[PDB]
DNA sequence: CAGTCCCTGTTCGGGCGCCAT
DNA sequence: GCATGGCGCCCGAACAGGGACTG
């Protein structure tokens, strides 16, 4: 119950760069901090143990630092394998604790959400159910914001969402969003709207339709 | 040469026990410094510590769960286990067992990890997904690229294998992580092609769901009215 | 009666034999006197009439207690004691009220005939033989031997003590929550029980000793504070040292002082700061034991202040477990030091004084160090715990001390009390040679066979000085040289010696000594603003030296 | 009445009587302990209560070993140990393992109880008597004496050495590599296996013993941070003799010359090939100290030459097992300490510098004691004998707390000295 | 070096105070 | 012809050991 904190949640840099992450404890954990690298796949590897020491077979561009309550991981100069989540574990007193991780991403020229909205496929309706898909694709950065307006009036119930990890090639994010209503409720209205508020247009991008 | 492998039941019924088995090679649970630790990681969240079983058997538990957790070993077979009692939905996560070793007077670290096991808590009964196509209409096709969708709704349990045109089509495709809808999984995939190809050339959604021994396709026929 | 307790085996100092010392003749007045007492004793079992084959005897006369005019047997066990094996004495140290905890109910007891109640080893009695002569040159006197513990005998104390320990042994295991402070045969009993259940124990104990021969006469205090124990008066909430009335005689003689300097000590344990270093030096020198002596005003000041304190009544408190201990040191006249050990505000558990100047050339951290050390040990003895200190000397001062010194040191947890006179070294050597001063190369020498020799120096600027001295040796001269240079020099200087002796002495940062030379050599240091001393192996060739050497070697032998 | 075995006779050195040493104050925390562990030893009757009649004594105190968090009674049998001695050096000396020093990992086992199973010589028991303080002197002392071989008395290991050599005959034949030495209450076991294997093998000896009734302490290993228990084993390799050196100044003020003259001069006594004349010349007349003298090529010729002589072993050094050992310790500075072990003046057998225990709490007393113990342990492994210590401290202070930080079954012989910074040679840099 | 001296630290004895027998 | 044992204190003496000079 020695709380370990990594302030910076999701940090995005670029190949070549040099970055540093923050791991602040709750007490003078006397350099009893370890660093972990979880790659997007899911495997977890050991980088640094004892605030600064390097685990065998770990790139030199890796450095640890910290004292008492403030510690930091510093990747010399980014490569394509360094771009993944990072964890710091405190082993100065059970229960052991890790940070909240720091996602290390790749900065890419901002692009806007290629919205796309859809009609509840016949069969879906054939069975009494109506969903309304709406894909937001390859936008940048992640922080986007959807809104479901039915005949103007916003809707709360039935809304779902799903984000994707940063695509490793075009460095962008995408995002399914689904409105699940009953057939009678679908067949009780004509207008359905998807609204995408991204950090690109002072005006929300929209696309819609009518049954 | 060191390695660890989590074994598990993958899916457990709410308020029943489950038992993870960490099989390793490359060190014994006898050599003084050694010990195995069990880390947990809920879907999308961060690493959580569970317990560490040492060679002297001075095992230490996560306070928040000691009442349910229980660690042990079978040093002769090189296995280390973890039993959890009365599991709730929240216990769904990926479990790692790592080789922790106290090297010197100042160093103790979980040097090697496994890959984890996916333990999910849900009383959901195995059920195949019903697929629905996504063809744009009411604001229909022009010269550029059109985005085609495919919906996989109400299945259990994960995972699903979704492909387009049986692998043929694969450059502008997006399959999103599922979501739990009434203890049932739902998810979609969006494939994008230049109009010059669709509808002119067929486009199909390949959905497979191991658990139910089902495989299904859905043709993306364009909107009618 | 007498005890069923097993007898302790006492032998005679290896290779010797019993005492065969002649009894001197006495008056019929005294003889028939003694015959009374012995007959009484013999009937009481304390003694028995011996046979003729016993060759031993130790003198035994009698005296009159003017008040009563009654008489009492006085046996002179001087010789036995010289031939009686030696025991490993058990009384380890006397108790103290500052080490007692407030107990609900309390009682104090005493045994009657304590010594006369413990059996004397069967096989040793023959040696405690003594005769009580017949009025005239008639038939031999009446022979007797001791059966109980003979008072005035070497063993007696230690043997009754163990015996008393074994007799309480069981009873204590049965009532582990009662404190039984046993001193010889003086039993202080205390416990947190109800005056009833207490009496039921107290009794239960008296009947346990009675069963053992220990008579617990009606000279036991019950619900009677002030309890008169070990020279003190225990009050429920506090304790008082039984009134101390110091001899205030008109013309003081050497011996009369000891009866005052001492009594003063006795009070140092409760009365704050009782400087005695004063009237003490009086007894100094080699004085007779009835020789009269003039009360120096220096000594008058001591007596004055002291007599003052002893006027205002004071009390001490009991020890409270939880509330850890505190010891506070005070700096006093030269050599003297005071301390009050407490736990809460201004309530003293106990107080005292320390003034032993350890070593020829000392200073003032050292003394305080020693003060603290001695205070600790003294607490370990009374509370079995080290106390927390409040010392007049700031962290700064100390910190520098131990780090600079070459001898290991330490002090336990302590804060700085702001209450002068404060303690802080007065001077301070230099780590590096300073530029803005002449480097004075010193030295001195002497011829044992003459008591004479010279001492002086040679500066880098050709300067020179060589004073000759009489009645001094090499270590005097070499320490002499250093003196000059510390006059015949600015406020900054480099001095060079070859005497680790004089060098050592100095580095230690002395700040007081016995000899004036090194008191003045100190004075020069506190005066100057910068000094630095270096060392070189005389008779090695090192330049700066040879000069001064030859200059002071005008008398190298014969 | 523990063993049918026949008691072996012992008679202190002629014209010398037994120990009559007084009992020093003990702090509750210790008395309490010292009581419980004496009460129980009395029942099993290894000890017996006794009164004044016994004219001898020795003091006792107890140390809560950090090693095992279990209090251990300690009797200061140094006098008695001294008094009695045709016994353990001449008569039943216990040989030394030439190569124990040679191992890379050695552990110490406290095989003390192994002794509580041999009857102590009838007559010789009056000597081991001791006493127990009582807080505030509430009651007289509580005396007792030994009936079985006593702990920390040079005689025990000598007497028990027979059964000990037997108990180990197997373990040694099945494990020829491991080396085992016994010094009083301890067993020095050193191996060349990986630390992980050693630990095991040691943990396995703790068995072979147990099968014989010899139970050894339970050293704990904590899983929280300072893995102190990681230092349990000794490694006679980071054991490196520390020679003296002469610093390097770009330019040398007068001062600098002299200092370096003395050192070089002192060292001359150790290594006889140190010349100074052709170097001290540069200091011929009474000159200011702060003067940047330049190094003659005639001088510098030997400055760096003399240093070449300080980088190697001493002149025909030898160790005579027939003489005593002496060790000197000089508080060097900021936690650092240095020492020298010798039998003959200026002909040391070793030099080195105990660096520091990070938890030295900035306590020179604590650090000092620890240096002692440390140095002591070394002497035992290396030569198999405890050295007499010339302790850089004031008796009265050292006597006030050496116990508090003491963590060993034995106690070495020491004395005090106030001998200031002789030259800086016993090197600081 | 062997024989001696100086100086410093420590131990011990002696008287007193206090306690008790 | 006055006790014994214990602790404390204060003083001076004999004692022990290290270092220094001398024939
Ligand atoms: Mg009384
Ligand atoms: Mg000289």
């Amino acid at each position: 119950d020695i709380q370990m904190t990594q302030t910076t949640s999701s940090l995005s840099a670029s190949l070549g760069d040099r970055v540093t992450i923050s791991c602040s404890a709750s007490q003078d954990i006397s350099s009893y901090l370890n660093w972990y690298q979880q790659k997007p796949e899911g495997t977890v590897k050991l980088l640094i143990y004892y605030t600064s020491s390097l685990h065998s077979g770990v790139p030199s561009r890796f450095s640890g630092s910290g004292s008492g309550t403030d510690y930091s991981l510093t990747i010399s100069n980014l490569e394509p394998e360094d771009i993944a989540t990072y964890y710091c574990q405190q082993y100065s007193k059970f229960p052991w604790t890790f940070g909240g991780g720091t996602k290390l991403e790749i900065k890419r020229a901002d692009a806007a959400p290629t919205v796309s909205i859809f009609p509840p496929s016949s069969e879906q309706l054939t069975s009494g159910g109506a969903s309304v898909v709406c894909f937001l694709n390859n936008f940048y950065p992640k922080d986007i914001n959807v809104k479901w307006k039915i005949d103007g009036s916003e809707r709360q119930n039935g809304v779902l969402n799903s984000w994707t990890d940063q695509d490793s090639k075009d460095s962008t994010y995408s995002m399914s969003s689904t409105l699940t209503l009953t057939k009678d409720e679908y067949e009780r209205h004509n207008s359905y709207t998807c609204e995408a508020t991204h950090k690109t247009s002072t005006s929300p991008i929209v696309k819609s339709f009518n049954r | 040469q060191i390695t660890l492998k989590e074994s598990g039941p993958g899916i457990v019924q709410p308020s029943q026990p489950f038992r993870l088995t960490c099989t390793f090679s490359g060190f014994s649970l006898s050599t003084s410094g050694i010990g195995v630790t069990w880390i947990r990681q809920p879907s999308g969240k961060g690493l959580e510590w569970l317990a560490t079983i040492w060679w002297d058997d001075d095992n230490r538990y996560n306070p928040s769960l000691k009442s349910r957790l229980t660690v042990s070993k079978d040093t002769s077979n090189n296995q280390a286990f973890l039993n959890m009692m009365t599991v709730e939905t929240a216990d769904t996560a990926i479990y790692y067992c790592a080789q922790s070793a106290i090297t010197s007077v100042t160093d103790s670290a979980m040097d090697h990890w496994g890959q984890g096991t996916s333990v999910t808590v849900s009383s959901a009964k195995t059920t195949p997904p019903s697929v629905y196509p996504l063809a744009p209409g009411s604001a229909a096709q022009t010269n550029s690229m059109v985005t085609l969708g495919c919906l996989v709704k109400g299945y259990f349990p994960e995972p699903v294998t979704v492909t387009w045109n049986s692998g043929s089509l694969s450059s502008g495709v997006h399959t999103f992580p599922a979501v739990l809808q009434s203890d049932l999984y739902t998810l979609s995939s969006s494939v994008t092609v230049p109009s010059s190809t669709w509808p002119s050339e067929t486009v199909t959604c390949n959905v497979a769901h191991p658990a139910s021994s089902t495989k299904v396709d859905k043709k993306i026929v364009p909107a009618d009215c | 009666p007498i005890s069923p307790i097993e007898t302790v085996p006492v032998k005679l100092k290896p290779g010797m034999d019993g005492p065969k010392v002649k009894q001197w003749p006495l008056t019929e007045e005294k003889i028939k006197a003694l015959v009374e007492i012995c007959t009484e004793m013999e009937k009481e079992g304390k003694i028995s009439k011996i046979g003729p084959e016993n060759p031993y005897n130790t003198p035994v006369f009698a005296i009159k207690k003017k008040d009563s005019t009654k008489w009492r047997k006085l046996v002179d066990f001087r010789e036995l004691n010289k031939r009686t094996q030696d025991f490993w004495e058990v009384q380890l140290g006397i108790p103290h009220p500052a080490g007692l905890k407030k107990k609900k109910s309390v009682t104090v007891l005493d045994v009657g005939d304590a010594y006369f109640s413990v059996p004397l080893d069967e096989d040793f009695r023959k040696y405690t033989a003594f005769t009580i002569p017949s009025i005239n040159n008639e038939t031999p006197g009446i022979r007797y031997q001791y059966n109980v513990l003979p008072q005035g005998w070497k063993g007696s104390p230690a043997i009754f003590q163990s015996s008393m320990t074994k007799i309480l042994e069981p009873f204590k295991k049965q009532n582990p929550d009662i404190v039984i402070y046993q001193y010889m045969d003086d039993l202080y009993v205390g416990s947190d029980l109800e005056i009833g259940q207490h009496r039921t124990k107290i009794e239960e104990l008296r009947q346990h000793l009675l069963r053992w021969g220990l008579t617990t006469p009606d000279k036991k205090h019950q619900k009677e504070p002030p309890f008169l124990w070990m020279g003190y008066e225990l009050h429920p909430d506090k304790w008082t040292v039984q009134p101390i009335v110091l001899p205030e005689k008109d013309s003081w003689t050497v011996n009369d002082i000891c009866k005052l300097v001492g009594k003063l000590n006795w009070a140092s344990q409760i009365y704050p700061g009782i400087k005695v270093r004063q009237l003490s030096k009086l007894l100094r020198g080699t004085k007779a034991l009835t020789e009269v002596i003039p009360l120096t005003e220096e000594a008058e000041l001591e007596l004055a202040e002291n007599r003052e304190i002893l006027k205002e009544p004071v009390h001490g408190v009991y020890y409270d477990p939880s509330k850890d201990l505190i010891a506070e040191i005070q700096k006093q006249g030269q050599g003297q030091w005071t301390y009050q050990i407490y736990q809460e505000p201004f309530k003293n558990l106990k107080t005292g004084k320390y003034a032993r100047m350890r070593g020829a050339h000392t200073n003032d951290v050292k003394q305080l160090t020693e003060a603290v050390q001695k205070i600790t040990t003294e607490s370990i003895v009374i509370w079995g715990k080290t106390p927390k200190f409040k010392l007049p000397i700031q962290k700064e001062t100390w910190e520098t001390w131990w780090t600079e010194y070459w001898q290991a040191t330490w002090i336990p947890e302590w804060e700085f009390v702001n209450t002068p006179p404060l303690v802080k070294l007065w001077y301070q050597l230099e780590k590096e040679p300073i530029v803005g001063a002449e480097t004075f190369y010193v030295d001195g020498a002497a011829n044992r066979e003459t008591k004479l020799g010279k001492a002086g120096y040679v500066t880098n600027k050709g300067r020179q000085k060589v004073v000759p001295l009489t009645n001094t040796t090499n270590q005097k001269t070499e320490l002499q040289a250093i003196y000059l240079a510390l006059q015949d020099s600015g406020l900054e200087v480099n001095i060079v010696t070859d005497s680790q002796y004089a060098l050592g002495i100095i580095q230690a940062q002395p700040d007081k000594s016995e000899s004036e030379l090194v008191n003045q050599i100190i004075e020069q240091l506190i005066k100057k603003e910068k000094v630095y001393l270096a060392w070189v192996p005389a008779h090695k060739g090192i330049g700066g030296n040879e000069q001064v050497d030859k200059l002071v070697s005008a008398g190298i032998r014969k | 009445p523990i063993s049918p075995i026949e008691t072996v006779p012992v008679k202190l050195k002629p014209g010398m009587d037994g120990p009559k040493v007084k009992q020093w104050p003990l702090t509750e925390e210790k008395i309490k302990a010292l009581v419980e562990i004496c009460t129980e030893m009395e029942k099993e009757g290894k000890i017996s209560k006794i009164g004044p009649e016994n004219p001898y004594n020795t003091p006792v105190f107890a140390i809560k070993k950090k090693d095992s968090t279990k209090w251990r009674k300690l009797v200061d049998f140094r006098e008695l140990n001294k008094r009695t001695q045709d016994f353990w050096e001449v008569q039943l000396g216990i040989p030394h393992p030439a190569g124990l020093k040679k191992k890379k990992s050695v552990t110490v086992l406290d095989v003390g109880d192994a002794y509580f199973s041999v009857p102590l010589d009838e007559d010789f028991r009056k000597y081991t008597a001791f006493t127990i303080p009582s807080i505030n002197n509430e009651t007289p002392g509580i005396r007792y004496q030994y009936n079985v071989l006593p702990q920390g008395w040079k005689g025990s290991p000598a007497i028990f050495q027979s059964s000990m050599t037997k108990i180990l005959e197997p373990f040694k034949k099945q494990n020829p590599d491991i080396v085992i030495y016994q010094y009083m209450d301890d067993l020095y076991v050193g191996s060349d296996l990986e630390i992980g294997q050693h630990r095991t093998k040691i943990e396995e000896l703790r068995q072979h013993l147990l099968r014989w009734g010899l139970t050894t302490p339970d050293k704990k290993h904590q899983k929280e941070p300072p893995f102190l228990w990681m230092g349990y084993e000794l490694h006679p390799d980071k054991w490196t003799v520390q020679p003296i050196v002469l610093p390097e100044k770009d330019s040398w003020t007068v001062n600098d010359i002299q200092k370096l003259v003395g050192k070089l001069n002192w060292a001359s006594q150790i290594y006889p090939g140190i010349k100074v004349r052709q170097l001290s010349k540069l200091l011929r007349g009474t000159k200011a100290l702060t003067e940047v003298i330049p190094l003659t090529e005639e001088a510098e010729l030997e400055l760096a030459e003399n240093r070449e002589i300080l980088k190697e072993p001493v002149h025909g050094v030898y160790y005579d097992p027939s003489k005593d050992l002496i060790a000197e310790i000089q508080k060097q500075g900021q936690g650092q300490w240095t020492y020298q072990i010798y039998q003959e003046p200026f002909k040391n057998l070793k030099t080195g510098k105990y660096a520091r225990m990070r938890g030295a709490h900035t306590n020179d007393v604590k650090q000092l004691t620890e240096a002692v113990q440390k140095i002591t342990t070394e002497s035992i492994v290396i030569w198999g004998k405890t050295p007499k210590f010339k302790l850089p401290i004031q008796k009265e202070t050292w006597e006030t707390w050496w116990t508090e930080y003491w963590q060993a079954t034995w106690i070495p012989e020491w004395e005090f000295v106030n001998t200031p910074p002789l030259v800086k040679l016993w090197y600081q840099l």
